[PDB]
């Protein structure tokens, strides 16, 4: 349970953006064309963000970058949300996986 | 006639301060940055910034 | 010695707050409205010494033509500093300062080497009182112009047009500025003869008083927009508390850490009071007359102190401030549209936390119409996903019932904005209730406890007794959508029989509204006839329990409440006398008249008011047979900035021009020119620009 693999930064441009398009809210707006390159988008974005991490396989870190933890057996990155308080202390900021 | 009768009387004003508080030189763009740059105005600019 | 402030101190001649007294008279320079200075016991013992410091100076200006650096500086020195220090304690008249001026300019322009420290003084305190006589002037000028707009706005006086007063505010600002034949062409002189120098901080005050001496009606002007704060012609200490409190709040915003901080609170409770302005009163005659006085510019002050600087959000002395700065944000915007549209730009800094921000939106949309139907897709729908994460809060559930909800019928085109909501919501926040909500929720709500356990925080049933927002929104009268409301709805003909299984007045009250305003909102309604027949047994069953409390002697509030709301059904539309609606037969026309009356006769015995009583008797008799100085300042100050265009003209043009001219006629020599015109006086002058960043 308790191993977590190191990572790099990943940029999350196009995803975002997809993720916040692809939820219909109100108007319920989809499209045949728009929808399709965003998603295609996301995709580029998606492998050109897997492309670097084997790049940067050996490389020593130091205090001061992002660190992207991510859970092995589960393949799932651990994350903090803003918005979302903890469920036992009503005081606090939860996290979850993702 | 909204802005040419302001321009008239701000002409009318700045020609009226001339002759109250007065072989001149030529002016031009080309001269007055580089006399400009020869009392030194570059140092102010690159020391303020 | 004779300065001690005993009887007297420093006093600005810029002050505001001027009054209808004085006004009314129009004289030069002569006299003013205090007629000099303190009374006749102090005056006499420094009318000998004022001539004294004048008759030297005229002495002087007459032999001390080349200059003097032979201890007679040793004394000039002293003669001013007694001058600077009687000019601030406003011992003189205008006529007096301007002969002293007049000569004392004339005294300096009789044309990186180290030199005399004495001098330097001594023309460091006459630049200052050079830069205080254009202080007084600005007063002077201010003061002529509003005595000459009364007199003229008087003249033509329609109230116990404007047309004529605009005639002659050009040719005023054409005559007392310019177009004349007060130094004149030589006081410029002495201030660029100063300008070019040595580096002390001497001409750092120069330089000042030379950009003092130009761009001078643009400050007049906005001089002018700010002293027009008129008060009811008293003004002993009205204006004065909140100054000196605005002042003190100044010191307290930028950095609290802790002297600073035991006043905050202090000053806050203070403030709260002076706004609040007697709640009790009629809060037009009192409230209205102090309202528009703190709109001077005391708005954003506050918002400075609510813009967090500090970030320590644990248990701590946040509360002892954000609470009390809230409230008196909410006493600031509580009496009209002037200060809530004002407002209303700052929306931006109450969204996230819902608990203490959220007061300030719930309070501010009491009653407008016009600032909250121009809600953007942004303001309420921030809150659609701050419902859900953040649970279910009872203080601000009442947000939303009132910038859209109604007032009878709100308005159509800001349903799309309020129901929008239900459907986004995929945790579905409107449920009805679960199968045990008999008696394991409604047994702890008013069984156990009156007086709403320390003000209403249930967490579990007000957000379920606060569907008065869902059941009027489209049920007025919009027909935007009628199955899709009532899809998700819970199924008003199901809810009846356990409504009626336990009885609870608050949750009987919702549903009988909700039920009311689903049935007289449209015509176009598909069913009719199940949802008539069951209404009946209903009525019959409430109509008991409205005949048992009737038994009460006025002793009770929710049932007359509840039966004022079922008062509107009586009234609502009536009955059908069809195949169902089996048309008041004698199981159901034995009910709705002779028990109806006794509901109407506690009322009238009792001291409820007719407005309700009416229309029960309608409804059952029915049933059974079937100060313009403010506007004028404000157009006075926009004329005026009007003719800020040839300004501009009038004062870059002579700048870059004068800046142009170090050289002509100046004392037109020889000694003193040549170290004039090198092209040095404008290095001199970046030299000293680059080293007043210090």
């Amino acid at each position: 349970d308790c191993l977590f693999k190191l990572c790099p930064m990943n940029r999350y441009s196009a995803q975002k953006q997809f993720w916040k398009a692809a939820k219909p809210g109100a108007n319920s707006t989809t499209d045949a064309v728009l929808l399709n390159k965003l998603h295609h988008a996301a995709d580029l974005e998606k492998k050109q963000n897997e492309t670097e991490n084997r790049k940067l396989l050996g490389t020593v870190i130091q205090y001061g970058n992002v660190i992207q933890l991510l859970h092995l057996k589960s393949n799932k990155y651990l994350t903090v949300n803003k918005r979302l308080p903890a469920l036992l202390e009503k005081n606090a900021m939860r996290v979850t996986l993702d | 006639l909204r802005q040419l009768e302001d321009h008239k009387r701000g002409e009318a004003l700045r020609q009226i301060l001339v002759n109250r508080y007065y072989s001149r030189g030529e002016m031009s763009l080309a001269e007055v940055q580089c006399h400009l740059d020869k009392e030194g105005a570059s140092n102010l600019v690159i020391d303020l910034i | 010695m004779h300065v001690d402030r005993d009887p007297q101190e420093q006093v600005t001649p810029v002050k505001y707050a001027r009054l209808w007294s004085e006004i009314p008279s129009e004289i030069a320079i002569d006299d003013y409205d205090s007629s000099g200075a303190s009374k006749d016991e102090i005056k006499e013992r420094f009318a000998q010494t004022m001539e004294f410091v004048e008759e030297y100076l005229r002495d002087v200006v007459c032999q001390r033509f080349p200059f003097s650096d032979k201890e007679k500086n040793k004394l000039t020195f002293e003669v001013v500093n007694l001058a600077r220090n009687l000019i601030y304690f406003g011992f003189y008249n205008f006529s007096d300062l301007l002969r002293l001026t007049k000569i004392l300019l004339a005294i300096l322009d009789c044309v990186p080497e180290k030199e005399d420290i004495m001098v330097m003084d001594t023309k460091l305190k006459i630049i200052e009182i050079l830069q205080f006589i254009l202080n007084v002037r600005l007063d002077y000028r201010i003061s002529c112009l509003l005595c000459i707009f009364k007199r003229e706005f008087d003249e033509s006086n329609s109230q116990s047009p404007g047309a004529l007063d605009f005639e002659h505010i050009e040719e005023q600002a054409e005559g007392i500025f310019g177009g004349s034949e007060h130094g004149g062409r030589t006081f410029l002189r002495v201030l660029l003869h100063l300008t070019m120098h040595d580096y002390p901080p001497l001409v750092s005050g120069a330089l000042q008083l030379l950009f003092r001496h130009f761009s001078q009606r643009q400050e007049v002007l906005q001089a002018f927009k700010q002293v027009q704060l008129l008060v009811t012609s008293q003004d002993v200490d009205n204006y004065k508390q909140i100054k000196q409190d605005l002042d003190q709040l100044r010191s307290i915003v930028e950095k609290s850490e802790s002297y600073n901080y035991r006043v905050v609170k202090e000053i806050l409770i203070r403030l709260s009071k002076l706004c609040v302005q007697e709640s009790a009163s009629v809060r037009k005659s009192r409230k209205q007359q102090q309202r528009l006085l703190r709109n001077m510019g005391a708005h954003a002050v506050v918002l400075e102190l609510l813009q967090i600087p500090y970030e320590k959000a644990e248990d701590t002395k946040m509360q002892e401030i954000m609470r009390l700065a809230h409230e008196f944000l909410q006493n600031f915007c509580a009496g009209n549209q002037q200060n809530q549209a004002l407002l209303h730009k700052h929306i931006n800094l109450f969204l996230n936390p819902g608990i203490l921000e959220a007061v300030t939106m719930q309070h501010i949309f009491m009653n407008n119409f016009q600032l909250c139907s121009e809600i953007n897709e942004r303001v309420v729908q921030h809150f659609v996903h701050c419902i859900e994460t953040h649970g279910r809060n009872v203080q601000y559930i009442k947000f939303l019932q009132t910038i859209v909800k109604a007032e009878g019928k709100f308005i159509k085109k800001c349903q799309d904005m309020v129901m929008a909501e239900l459907v986004n919501s995929g945790e579905d926040v409107l449920v009805f209730y679960n199968d045990r909500a008999s008696f394991q929720t409604l047994i702890q709500m008013m069984r156990s406890e009156r007086d709403r356990m320390d003000e209403n925080s249930p967490l579990f049933m007000y957000h379920i007794h606060l569907v008065e927002l869902l059941a009027v929104c489209t049920e007025g009268k919009n027909v935007y959508t009628e199955i899709k409301c009532n899809s998700l709805l819970p199924l008003d003909d199901i809810v009846r029989v356990v409504t009626h299984e336990d009885c609870i007045p608050e949750v009987k009250i919702a549903y009988i509204n909700f039920l009311n305003h689903c049935y007289v909102d449209t015509e176009v309604e598909m069913k009719e006839i199940y949802t008539s027949n069951h209404m009946w047994k209903l009525f019959e069953n409430f109509l008991v329990d409205i005949c048992r409390a009737c038994n009460n002697t006025s002793d009770r509030k929710h049932a007359d409440s509840v039966l004022e709301k079922y008062v509107t059904e009586i009234v609502m539309s009536i009955v059908t006398t069809f195949f169902s609606s089996p048309f008041s037969d004698q199981s159901t026309t034995l009910q709705t008249r002779q028990p109806v009356f006794v509901q109407l006769l506690q009322g009238v015995f009792r001291v409820y008011h007719c407005n309700w009583l009416m229309p029960s008797q309608k409804a059952s008799v029915e049933s059974c047979i079937r100060r313009n100085i403010i506007e004028r300042l404000q157009d006075i100050v926009s004329a005026l900035e009007d003719r800020l265009r040839p300004l501009v003209q009038a004062e870059l043009s002579v700048l870059v021009d004068v800046l142009h001219r170090p050289e002509l006629l100046f004392p037109e020599n020889t000694d003193a020119r040549r170290k004039c015109e090198s092209g040095g006086f404008i290095c001199k002058l970046i030299k000293h620009t680059k080293q007043l960043l210090e």
